[PDB]
RNA sequence: UGACUGCUCCCUAGCAUGCUACUACCG
RNA sequence: GCGGUAGUAGCAUGCUAGGGAGCAG
C-alpha cells in the first residue's frame, strides 16, 4: 500500500492541489482541486483496501499448508515406530515349538489362551501370602501346566534379590508380600 | 440364549482370538483371524490374505492393535491373587500404582472458620474427601468381576420386553453416517494401548484421510478386530474409600463405533419431553420441565426410586447383547443382513470380551461393561428400561385372577399370558396396548441407571405395578445380586419432588410470581470441593478464580432451604470471591503503579447474575 | 516432504514435476529453472493444477491463487493472487533463499534426456550434488529404456541350451548378451513366482544362465528394474594429505614379495584415497593383500563392481593372509563362499556393491573402476566410513553399459569422478611392475595411452602375429555377421595345429555362436572378461564400428593372451602404427 | 521471578544472549540491551516470533500481538514495539530505578576473560557485578576446558604406556596436573567407571 | 499412567448479519 | 434536497474456531 500504481497519480495530483491552493486560482481551479483529489481519494478506494485482504488469505493459506506439512512428517515418523516395533518384537516367537505345534491343528488354526502356555519358555508367578506359596511353588521346582519348571530368582515388591532360604514361617512378616517367582522350562 | 448354557460345560483354555501363522515378504506373523465368543459360537474372518509384499497403513493399524502377537511375545503368567483366567506378562515385572492424598486449601479453611463455620454441634460438616490409595490396588480391584456369574435369562419374555422397549425407543432416528461428518470433541485424550507410546488421539485422528477410515469402517463391517483396553486408577472426590477405576478403550475401536452411532446418539441428546432425559439442562428452568413431564396424568401419584448394586459389574452378557441389539435395530437400509451381525460381533469382542490390561499384565474380562467406549450412557439406560418392563410384567402376571376386580386388567393379564407363552410372533396391536397401559400408569423418567418413577398407588397396593418387592425379586433371578431395601426412597406426598436423583435433592421455592422446582446439592459436597483440591489447580484463590464461580452457580438455590447454614454456605462462597478480587486488584497494584481502571465485575459478588441462571428464558 | 534444495542448500517444500527424479528446488532457483523449461509443472504439499471440477490446466503462471485452493482464470474468484509473480514462485520459506547464478547447467542436465555424448560431458561437468543427481537420472532413464521391450514368454520346451521363445506383441527385442540379464517370473494361479536368472542368446534361444530350473509352458522373460534410491552422502570426501599417519600404524616386519607396492602403502597412509594408474594386470591382485599384511592392524575393505570381477579380491586372501578375520555377504547371487557371510564386523570384508551393509572401517580397497560411475562409488561411500581409501583400475579400459550412448561415442576421461582426476588432478600411482606380458604389448600401451610409463618386460617370444585383412560387415536385428571372416577362421588357424587351444574373441557373440558349430571352441565376451583369460585367446574383429573400433575396447583384449594371440587389424582405427609379423591370405 | 542486580527490584528479565543470564529490571535491561550486542532477552518465556515457521531472534524484531509474539515478517497489523520509550517491555513496567553507569556491567557481561584487562575489570566494579564476574569466569573455564576431544585409548601396552587416540579434530589439551583427567567406559550403550588419571 | 457421553461459566479470534455515526461519487 | 454506491469507525446479535475451569452418571 505504498508502491501501487495510482500512488504516483494521487501524489501528483495533491502536489498539483497544493500549488494551486497556494496560487489561490479560479473557483473552477478550486473545484478542479475538490474533484481530482476526491478521485485520489476513488484510486485508493480499492488500492489500500483489496491488497490488504489478499495478503491476509496468502498468510492464511501458508500457515495451513504448514500445518499440513507438519502432520504428513508425524505420519511418516509413526509409520516407522511402528513397523520397526512388529518387526524387532517378532523376533521373540522361538519359531521352533510355535511352528511345531501349528502343524498339529486341523488347517492352522488354534486359541490364542494356549500358546503361551505351551511356547513360552519363562513363567512368572505371584503370590499374595506364605501359605499360598507353600501349596505350588515347593521346593526349588515345581510343577504345573503339565511341564516342570524351576526357579531362579525371587523378589518382592520393592524389587531386590531375596535368596529361598529366607522364606519361613516366623520370617514370612519381614517382607513385602507380592513376591514375584520367575522360572524357566526344564528339558 | 442356549449358548450360554451349554458353553459352562467346556474348557476355559479354547475361547478367544483364533490365530494362524501367515507370511508377508517372506517373514512370518501371527494375527486374528476369527474368535470363539461364548454366545454367538464360531466366527470365521473373511478378509485374510494368505501372502502379502508390502502393507501400507491401515494393516499395520490393524496389526498392532492386536492381543495375538504381544501375547505370542509373552511370559507365561500364573497369578494367585485373583480367580480371573490370566493370559500372560509383556514386560519383566509388574507395576504397582498408588494414588496421592489431596491438597490442602489451608487459606480457604481460615476463611471458613472465621466465619463461624465447623462449630460443634453443626448441621453441615465435612464428609467429602481425597481418599488415597495403597499399592496393590488396581488387581484388587479388578477382582470384582468375580461377581458376574453365567446367567442365563428366559426366552419367551424377553422376546417380548425387547418388542416393548423397541417402542419406548420410537421416536429417535438413526443410521450410518460417511467419515466426513463426524464429531468429535476434546480431541486431546489417550488412546488405548499400544497407541498411547507414541501421541494422543489427534495424531492418528489427522495422519488418517477420510478414505482411509471409510476403508477402516467398511472393513471392521465384514471381520473381526479384537482389541486390548487399559485400566487406571481414578483421582476425585468421593465418600467410600473403595477406589474407583476407568477404562480406557483402543482407538481402532472408537474410530468405528462413532461413525457406526452418531445419528442415534446425537438424535438421543437433542429431544426434549421423553421418557430418556441424556441431555436436558438443568439449568434454565429445565428441572421443573422435567419434573412436570413426570406428573403426566397418573391419578394417585406416589414416588418410587431404585438402585442397583454393582450396576457396572454383575451385568450378564445376555442383557448386554439385547442392548447393543436395540441400539442397532434403526438400521433398516444402511446395512445389509449380514453386517448387521458382524458389526455386533466386532462390538462384543471390543468391549465385552476384551482382554484387558489391568497392572502390567493381561487378563481374561468375563463380563460387564467396560466404560469407555462411546454407548455405555445409552446402554445402561436401555437396560434399566428393560429390567423396570420385565419386573412390570413378572408383577402383573403372578397375580390370583379370582380377586382383580376391574373388566379390563383381567382380560388384558389373560392376552398378556396368550402373547408370551402360546403366540410365536409379535402382535403388534397387543404390544401397543400394553405400551399405552404402561404409559398411563407407570410413567418412567430414565438416566443411564439413575430412575425416577411416578406410579399409581391404588394399582399397585393390589399388585399390577410393580411397587418394590416384584424389582428385589427380579434382580436377585436376573442379575444375581440382591438389592437391598434400604437404599430404595418411597415419598407419599408430591408437592416435594423425588428425594434423591442424580444426586441432587428437589425442593419447591416460589420465585418471580409462580412456584417452580430448584435442585441444590449436598453442602458437605461443595465444601470439600472448596477446601480439597489438586496441586495448583487451586492450591490457591488469586490465580484461579473461575473455580468459585462455577461452584457458587452450581451453590445457589442452597439459599431458600428453610435451614439456616446452607445459605450461609452461598454467603461464604459470596463473600469469599469478592475477598479474592479485591486482594487480587491490589495485589498487582503495589507491586506494578497502576491498575484497573474499568471492571464492570462487580456482578459477580452479588446474587443479580447467579438468580438469572434460574429463570425459564434462553 | 521438507528438505534442502539442490544448488543453495536452503530449505523449501517444492518438486519440479517434468523431471524423472522430482528435487527438491529452492523458491528463487524453482523460478530459474521453471522460466526456461518445459517444466511447467511444480509440486508441494499439493499440486499446483486448477483443481476445479473437469478443469485440466497444468501451468505454474497460468493458474491464479484463490480460496483455499488454486484456479486458472476460467474458475478464479474475484478475490485472487497471482502464483508466479516477483519474478518468484510462491512456496514455503520465502524469506530464506539465495538463489544460484548457476542454473544452466540445472537446465541442461535436466533438459538433456541422456542421448549423446554430451550428456555425460554435462554429467561431468557439474557439482557434486549436480553430479549425483545426473547419475540418478542416469539410472532412472535407463531402467525406464531398458523396461521398453518385450516379454519373452516360453511356450514350449524343446531342450537345454536352446528353447522355442516368443515374446509381447509389437515391443521390440533386447539385444544378446549379459548386459541383458533375465531374472523373469512365472505364474501360478495369481502372480509371479521365481523361475531363475538368465542370459539369452541366439541358436533357439540360448540360455546362458548361472542358475538352473526345468522351464516349462508360458515362461516368460524381462529384464526386471527395481527402485533406485536418491543418494544421500556424496561419492566421495573431500581430500587432505595428513600431517601424520594417524589411525594407521606403520609396523616394522614387511614380507617383500611386493617391492612397488610398500612405497604406495607409506603415503597411502597418508591420503584420503588413492588410485594406483595400472596396466592390465600389473599384480593388481595382489596390492590389498601386501597392505594386509604391512598393516595388519586396519579394517580393509574388499569390493568391485561386479560380483563375477571380485574373483582377484577373493581368491588369494585365504592362500595368503589368515582366514578367520574375512567376510563376505552373498544375497538369496551364486558367488565365492569361502569367506563367511552375515558377518558385518571383520577385519576384512569383502563384496560388490549391491549387496553391502552400512559398516565403518579404516582402509577401503576398490577394484574395476573404469566400468564404474559416480553412482556406483557413491553407494559404497554412502555405505562405509573410513579414514583411508584405495581405488584399483585404470580409465583406459571398457566402461560401463552406457547403452544411452547412439551418437559419437564417450571420451576415456569423460568417464567418472577416478578417470578424471587420474588425468587432471595427477596419477596418486603409477606402474611398470607387469609381470604378466612381454615387451611387445608394453611398449604398445607406453606408447599408445598408458602414458609412456612402462618398461621392456621380458622376453618378446614372437608369438603374436597381425595380418592384413579387409572382411565385410553384415547385421542381422542387434549383431553382427562376419562370413568372409568365419570361414576364414579355419583358412587362417591353417599354418601350425596348436592355435585351438584358445579362447575366441569378438564384439557380437552371434559369429562365436555361428563358429562353434564349425569348431566348439570356448565363446568370449569382450565387455566383461578382464581377469579371466587363458595363455592363448583368438581374437576376431568381426565388425568395424566403433562399438570395437574405439582407443581401447582392443587396447585390453591385445594383453588377454601371453605371449600369442591374433591380432587381425582389419579395421582402419589403429592398424598402421604397430609392426609384426604378417603373411597373404591364402 | 526476583530482585534485579543493580537496582534491587523485582523482574522476570534474563539477558539471554549473555553468558549466566542475570535478573534485569526493565530499564536497567534496557541499557544492558541497548549498548552491546545482547540482542537475545529472555523471560518466563523466550523472545522469538512464536507464528508458525518463523525464523527470527533479536529482540527489537518482535512486536506483541495478543497471546502471542510475532515479528515485522510476520506480524499482524496489530503491532506493539517491545522496545519503547526506553524501557523493554516486561513484569513490574513501573517499580525500576536503572542507572546511566552501566558501561562497566556492559563490559564485563559482554568481556571474554581473555585479556588483563578483562580480570582488571573484574577488580573494578560493585560487589554484586564482583559475584557475576567470578560466576563468569568459572562458566568460561568450564566451557574452555571442554574444546578438546575426548583421549581415547585403543590399545594397551606395557604399565604407564597405552595406545591413546581421541576424537575427530579437536585440538591438544594441556598435559600438565591442572586437569585430573576421568574417563568413562561403554559396554555397548552407556557410559561407566574408568576413574581419574593424569596423563604425561 | 489419565476413558465415553451431557449440560454450564469465562477469555480471545474469525465470519456473517443487522444497526449506527463520518468524509467522498452519482441522479 | 432525496435516493443509491464504495471507503474508516463505534454498537449489538448469532454462528464457528481455540484455550482454561466446575458438577452429574
Ligand atoms: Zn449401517
Ligand atoms: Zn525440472
Ligand atoms: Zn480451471
Ligand atoms: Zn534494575
Ligand atoms: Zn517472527
Amino acid at each position: 500500500f505504498s508502491s501501487l500504481p495510482s500512488y504516483a497519480a494521487f501524489a501528483t495530483a495533491q502536489e498539483a492541489y497544493e500549488q494551486a491552493v497556494a496560487n489561490g486560482d479560479s473557483e473552477v481551479v478550486l473545484k478542479k482541486l475538490k474533484k481530482s483529489l476526491n478521485v485520489a481519494k476513488s484510486e485508493f478506494d480499492r488500492d489500500a483496501a483489496m491488497q490488504r485482504k489478499l495478503e491476509k488469505m496468502a498468510d492464511q493459506a501458508m500457515t495451513q499448508m504448514y500445518k499440513q506439512a507438519r502432520s504428513e512428517d508425524k505420519r511418516a515418523k509413526v509409520t516407522s515406530a511402528m513397523q520397526t516395533m512388529l518387526f524387532t518384537m517378532l523376533r521373540k516367537l522361538d519359531n521352533d515349538a510355535l511352528n511345531n505345534i501349528i502343524n498339529n491343528a486341523r488347517d492352522g488354526c488354534v486359541p490364542l489362551n494356549i500358546i503361551p502356555l505351551t511356547t513360552a519358555a519363562k513363567l512368572m508367578v505371584v503370590i499374595p501370602d506364605y501359605n499360598t506359596y507353600k501349596n505350588t511353588c515347593d521346593g526349588t521346582t515345581f510343577t504345573y501346566a503339565s511341564a516342570l519348571w524351576e526357579i531362579q530368582q525371587v523378589v518382592d515388591a520393592d524389587s531386590k534379590i531375596v535368596q529361598l532360604s529366607e522364606i519361613s514361617m516366623d520370617n514370612s512378616p519381614n517382607l513385602a508380600w507380592p513376591l514375584i517367582v520367575t522360572a524357566l522350562r526344564a528339558n | 440364549n442356549f449358548n450360554v448354557l451349554f458353553s459352562t460345560v467346556f474348557p476355559p483354555t479354547s475361547f478367544g482370538p483364533l490365530v494362524r501363522k501367515i507370511f508377508v515378504d517372506g517373514v512370518p506373523f501371527v494375527v486374528s483371524t476369527g474368535y470363539h465368543f461364548r454366545e454367538l459360537g464360531v466366527v470365521h474372518n473373511q478378509d485374510v490374505n494368505l501372502h502379502s509384499s508390502r502393507l501400507s497403513f491401515k494393516e499395520l493399524l490393524v496389526y498392532a492393535a492386536d492381543p495375538a502377537m504381544h501375547a505370542a511375545s509373552g511370559n507365561l503368567l500364573l497369578d494367585k491373587r485373583t480367580t480371573c483366567f490370566s493370559v500372560a506378562a509383556l514386560t519383566n515385572n509388574v507395576a504397582f500404582q498408588t494414588v496421592k492424598p489431596g491438597n490442602f486449601n489451608k487459606d480457604f479453611y481460615d476463611f471458613a472458620v472465621s466465619k463461624g463455620f465447623f462449630k460443634e454441634g453443626s448441621s453441615v460438616e465435612l464428609k467429602h474427601f481425597f481418599f488415597a490409595q495403597d499399592g496393590n490396588a488396581a488387581i484388587s480391584d479388578y477382582d470384582y468381576y468375580r461377581y458376574n456369574l453365567p446367567t442365563m435369562c428366559d426366552i419367551r419374555q424377553l422376546l417380548f420386553v425387547v418388542e416393548v422397549v423397541d417402542k419406548y425407543f420410537d421416536c429417535y432416528d438413526g443410521g450410518c453416517i460417511n467419515a466426513n461428518q463426524v464429531i468429535v470433541n476434546n480431541l486431546d485424550k489417550s488412546a488405548g494401548f499400544p497407541f498411547n507410546k507414541w501421541g494422543k488421539a489427534r495424531l492418528y485422528y489427522d495422519s488418517m484421510s477420510y478414505e482411509d477410515q471409510d476403508a477402516l469402517f467398511a472393513y471392521t463391517k465384514r471381520n473381526v478386530i479384537p482389541t486390548i483396553t487399559q485400566m487406571n486408577l481414578k483421582y476425585a472426590i468421593s465418600a467410600k474409600n473403595r477406589a474407583r477405576t476407568v477404562a480406557g478403550v483402543s482407538i481402532c475401536s472408537t474410530m468405528t463405533n462413532r461413525q457406526f452411532h452418531q445419528k442415534l446418539l446425537k438424535s438421543i441428546a437433542a429431544t426434549r419431553g421423553a421418557t430418556v432425559v441424556i441431555g436436558t439442562s438443568k439449568f434454565y428452568g429445565g428441572w421443573h420441565n422435567m419434573l412436570k413431564t413426570v406428573y403426566s396424568d397418573v391419578e394417585n401419584p406416589h414416588l418410587m426410586g431404585w438402585d442397583y448394586p454393582k450396576c457396572d459389574r454383575a451385568m450378564p452378557n445376555m442383557l448386554r447383547i439385547m442392548a447393543s441389539l436395540v441400539l442397532a435395530r434403526k438400521h433398516t437400509t444402511c446395512c445389509s443382513l449380514s453386517h448387521r451381525f458382524y458389526r455386533l460381533a466386532n462390538e462384543c469382542a471390543q468391549v465385552l470380551s476384551e482382554m484387558v490390561m489391568c497392572g502390567g499384565s493381561l487378563y481374561v474380562k468375563p463380563g460387564g461393561t467396560s466404560s469407555g467406549d462411546a454407548t455405555t450412557a445409552y446402554a445402561n439406560s436401555v437396560f434399566n428400561i428393560c429390567q423396570a418392563v420385565t419386573a412390570n410384567v413378572n408383577a402383573l402376571l403372578s397375580t390370583d385372577g379370582n380377586k382383580i376386580a376391574d373388566k379390563y386388567v383381567r382380560n388384558l393379564q389373560h392376552r398378556l399370558y396368550e402373547c408370551l407363552y402360546r403366540n410365536r410372533d409379535v402382535d403388534t396391536d397387543f404390544v401397543n396396548e400394553f405400551y399405552a397401559y404402561l404409559r398411563k400408569h407407570f410413567s418412567m423418567m430414565i438416566l443411564s441407571d439413575d430412575a425416577v418413577v411416578c406410579f399409581n398407588s391404588t394399582y399397585a397396593s393390589q399388585g399390577l405395578v410393580a411397587s418394590i418387592k416384584n424389582f428385589k425379586s427380579v434382580l436377585y433371578y436376573q442379575n444375581n445380586v440382591f438389592m437391598s431395601e434400604a437404599k430404595c426412597w418411597t415419598e407419599t406426598d408430591l408437592t416435594k419432588g423425588p428425594h434423591e436423583f442424580c444426586s441432587q435433592h428437589t425442593m419447591l421455592v416460589k420465585q418471580g410470581d409462580d412456584y417452580v422446582y430448584l435442585p441444590y446439592p449436598d453442602p458437605s459436597r461443595i465444601l470439600g470441593a472448596g477446601c480439597f483440591v489438586d496441586d495448583i489447580v487451586k492450591t490457591d484463590g488469586t490465580l484461579m478464580i473461575e473455580r468459585f464461580v462455577s461452584l457458587a452457580i452450581d451453590a445457589y438455590p442452597l439459599t431458600k432451604h428453610p435451614n439456616q447454614e446452607y445459605a450461609d454456605v452461598f454467603h461464604l462462597y459470596l463473600q469469599y470471591i469478592r475477598k479474592l478480587h479485591d486482594e487480587l486488584t491490589g495485589h498487582m497494584l503495589d507491586m506494578y503503579s497502576v491498575m484497573l481502571t474499568n471492571d464492570n465485575t462487580s456482578r459477580y459478588w452479588e446474587p443479580e447474575f447467579y438468580e438469572a441462571m434460574y429463570t425459564p428464558h434462553t | 516432504a521438507v528438505g534442502a534444495c539442490v544448488l543453495c542448500n536452503s530449505q523449501t517444500s517444492l518438486r519440479c514435476g517434468a523431471c524423472i527424479r522430482r528435487p527438491f528446488l529452492c523458491c528463487k532457483c524453482c523460478y530459474d529453472h521453471v522460466i526456461s523449461t518445459s517444466h511447467k509443472l511444480v509440486l508441494s504439499v499439493n499440486p499446483y493444477v486448477c483443481n476445479a471440477p473437469g478443469c485440466d490446466v497444468t501451468d505454474v503462471t497460468q493458474l491464479y491463487l484463490g480460496g483455499m485452493s488454486y484456479y486458472c482464470k476460467s474458475h478464479k474468484p474475484p478475490i485472487s493472487f497471482p502464483l508466479c509473480a516477483n519474478g518468484q514462485v510462491f512456496g514455503l520459506y520465502k524469506n530464506t533463499c539465495v538463489g544460484s547464478d548457476n542454473v544452466t547447467d540445472f537446465n541442461a542436465i535436466a533438459t538433456c534426456d541422456w542421448t549423446n555424448a554430451g550428456d555425460y560431458i554435462l554429467a561431468n561437468t557439474c557439482t557434486e550434488r549436480l553430479k549425483l543427481f545426473a547419475a540418478e537420472t542416469l539410472k532412472a532413464t535407463e531402467e525406464t529404456f531398458k523396461l521398453s521391450y518385450g516379454i519373452a514368454t516360453v511356450r514350449e520346451v524343446l531342450s537345454d541350451r536352446e528353447l522355442h521363445l516368443s515374446w509381447e506383441v509389437g515391443k521390440p527385442r533386447p539385444p544378446l548378451n549379459r548386459n541383458y540379464v533375465f531374472t523373469g517370473y512365472r505364474v501360478t494361479k495369481n502372480s509371479k513366482v521365481q523361475i531363475g536368472e538368465y542370459t539369452f542368446e541366439k541358436g533357439a534361444v540360448v540360455y546362458r544362465g548361472t542358475t538352473t530350473y526345468k522351464l516349462n509352458v508360458g515362461d516368460y522373460f524381462v529384464l526386471t528394474s527395481h527402485t533406485v534410491m536418491p543418494l544421500s552422502a556424496p561419492t566421495l570426501v573431500p581430500q587432505e594429505h595428513y600431517v601424520r599417519i594417524t589411525g594407521l600404524y606403520p609396523t616394522l616386519n614387511i614380507s617383500d614379495e611386493f617391492s612397488s607396492n610398500v612405497a604406495n602403502y607409506q603415503k597411502v597412509g597418508m591420503q584420503k584415497y588413492s588410485t594406483l594408474q595400472g596396466p592390465p594386470g600389473t599384480g593388481k591382485s595382489h596390492f590389498a593383500i601386501g597392505l594386509a599384511l604391512y598393516y595388519p592392524s586396519a579394517r580393509i575393505v574388499y569390493t568391485a563392481c561386479s560380483h563375477a570381477a571380485v574373483d582377484a579380491l577373493c581368491e588369494k586372501a585365504l592362500k595368503y593372509l589368515p582366514i578367520d578375520k574375512c567376510s563376505r555377504i552373498i544375497p538369496a547371487v551364486e558367488c565365492f563362499d569361502k569367506f563367511k557371510v552375515n558377518s558385518t564386523l571383520e577385519q576384512y570384508v569383502f563384496c560388490t556393491v549391491n549387496a553391502l551393509p552400512e559398516t565403518t572401517a579404516d582402509i577401503v580397497v576398490f577394484d574395476e573402476i573404469s566400468m564404474a560411475t559416480n553412482y556406483d562409488l557413491s553407494v559404497v561411500n554412502a555405505r562405509l566410513r573410513a579414514k583411508h581409501y584405495v581405488y584399483i583400475g585404470d580409465p583406459a579400459q571398457l566402461p560401463a553399459p552406457r547403452t544411452l550412448l547412439t551418437k559419437g561415442t564417450l571420451e576415456p576421461e569423460y568417464f567418472n569422478s577416478v578417470c578424471r582426476l587420474m588425468k587432471t588432478i595427477g596419477p596418486d600411482m603409477f606402474l611398470g611392475t607387469c609381470r604378466r606380458c612381454p615387451a611387445e604389448i608394453v611398449d604398445t600401451v607406453s606408447a599408445l595411452v598408458y602414458d609412456n610409463k612402462l618398461k621392456a618386460h621380458k622376453d618378446k617370444s614372437a608369438q603374436c602375429f597381425k595380418m592384413f585383412y579387409k572382411g565385410v560387415i553384415t547385421h542381422d536385428v542387434s549383431s553382427a555377421i562376419n562370413r568372409p571372416q568365419i570361414g576364414v577362421v579355419r583358412e587362417f588357424l591353417t599354418r601350425n595345429p596348436a592355435w585351438r587351444k584358445a579362447v575366441f574373441i569378438s564384439p557380437y557373440n552371434s559369429q562365436n555362436a555361428v563358429a562353434s558349430k564349425i569348431l566348439g571352441l570356448p565363446t568370449q565376451t569382450v565387455d566383461s572378461s578382464q581377469g579371466s583369460e587363458y595363455d592363448y585367446v583368438i581374437f576376431t574383429q568381426t565388425t568395424e564400428t566403433a562399438h570395437s573400433c574405439n582407443v581401447n575396447r582392443f587396447n585390453v583384449a591385445i594383453t588377454r593372451a601371453k605371449v600369442g594371440i591374433l591380432c587381425i587389424m582389419s579395421d582402419r582405427d589403429l592398424y598402421d602404427k604397430l609392426q609384426f609379423t604378417s603373411l597373404e591370405i591364402p
